[PDB]
C-alpha cells in the first residue's frame, strides 16, 4: 500500500481484481515477536498410581 | 521359639489334653497377653481369653479410654506390624487372628493401644515411620528404599505440602514393598500406611486443603 491513487486505479484496470485489499505485502499482521512465554500441558502420561509400563 | 510358646509349653503338658482349646475358638484359641497402653486410664497388661470382645477388653480391665468411650480415635491391636481399626468397626469385632484378618488387619502381639480424637494421627504414624527407618538394615533395595520414600512422604503429609496423587502414590508404594523382601518389616512398613489410606482418607485431604487455602 501507501501508493498515490493514479497506478493504483491502472494495476485495478489492468487486472480486474479490485488488488489493493490483498497484494501479499505484509504490513502489519506480521505476528508480534518475543510473544509470553509458554507453559506447556502434559498429556495422557504422568499420573500417578496407574502408570505401570506393562500396560502401555 | 517366643517366651509365651515357651512358658506356655510346660502347662500343656502337666496340665490336661487340649484343655488349653477350652478358651475361645477352636483354630485359635487359648489364654493371651494383653497390652493395653496409650490414652487409656491406667495403662497396664492383663492375661485373658484369645476369644475376648475389643470394648470389654479396653474397659473393664483397664480404666476407660479419657473422656468416654466416644472420645477414642482409632485403636491399633498388635503394635506397629498392624493397621489401624476406626471405631465403627471396633464396636463389634472380637480379638482373634481370624476375625481381625476378616477386618483385614493381621494380629501381631497384644499391644492393644488406643489414640484420642484430639491426637495428630498422621504425626503418630509418620514418627512410627521414623522408628522403622531407624530400626532397619539394608539388604533388601525395596525396604530401604521404600522406608526413605515413605518417611519423607508421611513428613510432608504431616506438613500437608502436597496433592491427592501424591496420597495415591504413597498407595502405590506401599502395595509395591509389601511382598518383595527377605523379611516381614518390609511387609509390616507397608501395613500401616495402607491402613491410613484405607481409613483416613478424608483427614489427609482436610491436612492438604489447610495448608493450601494458607499458603495460598
Ligand atoms: S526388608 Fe528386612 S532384611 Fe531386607 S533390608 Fe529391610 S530390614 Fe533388612
Amino acid at each position: 500500500a501507501s501508493a498515490t491513487r493514479l497506478i493504483q486505479g491502472l494495476r485495478n484496470w489492468a487486472s480486474g481484481r479490485d488488488l489493493q485489499a490483498k497484494l501479499q505485502l505484509r504490513y502489519q499482521e506480521i505476528s508480534k515477536r518475543t510473544q509470553p512465554p509458554p507453559k506447556l500441558p502434559v498429556g495422557p502420561s504422568h499420573r500417578l498410581s496407574n502408570n505401570y509400563y506393562c500396560a502401555r | 521359639a517366643n517366651v509365651e510358646t515357651v512358658a506356655v509349653s510346660p502347662t500343656i503338658c502337666r496340665r490336661g489334653g487340649a484343655w488349653f482349646a477350652s478358651f475361645g475358638r477352636e483354630r485359635n484359641s487359648g489364654t493371651k497377653l494383653f497390652n493395653i497402653s496409650g490414652h487409656v486410664n491406667n495403662p497396664c497388661t492383663v492375661e485373658e481369653e484369645m476369644s475376648v470382645p475389643l470394648k470389654e477388653l479396653i474397659e473393664k480391665h483397664a480404666g476407660g479410654v479419657t473422656g468416654g468411650w466416644d472420645n477414642l480415635l482409632a485403636v491399633i491391636p498388635g503394635g506397629s506390624s498392624t493397621p489401624l481399626i476406626p471405631k465403627s468397626v471396633c464396636e463389634t469385632v472380637l480379638m482373634d487372628f481370624d476375625a481381625l484378618i476378616q477386618a483385614q488387619t493381621g494380629l501381631g502381639t497384644a499391644a492393644v493401644i488406643v489414640m484420642d480424637r484430639s491426637t495428630d494421627i498422621v504425626k503418630a504414624i509418620a514418627r512410627l515411620i521414623e522408628f522403622y527407618k531407624h530400626e532397619s538394615c539394608g539388604q533388601c533395595t525395596p525396604c530401604r528404599e521404600g522406608v526413605d520414600w515413605m518417611n519423607k512422604v508421611m513428613a510432608r503429609f504431616v506438613r500437608g505440602d502436597a496433592r491427592p496423587a501424591e496420597i495415591d502414590s504413597l498407595w502405590e508404594i506401599s502395595k509395591q514393598i509389601e511382598g518383595h523382601t527377605i523379611c516381614a518389616l518390609g511387609d509390616g512398613a507397608a501395613w500401616p500406611v495402607q491402613g491410613l489410606i484405607r481409613h483416613f482418607r478424608p483427614e489427609l485431604e482436610e491436612r492438604m486443603q489447610r495448608f493450601a487455602q494458607q499458603h495460598q
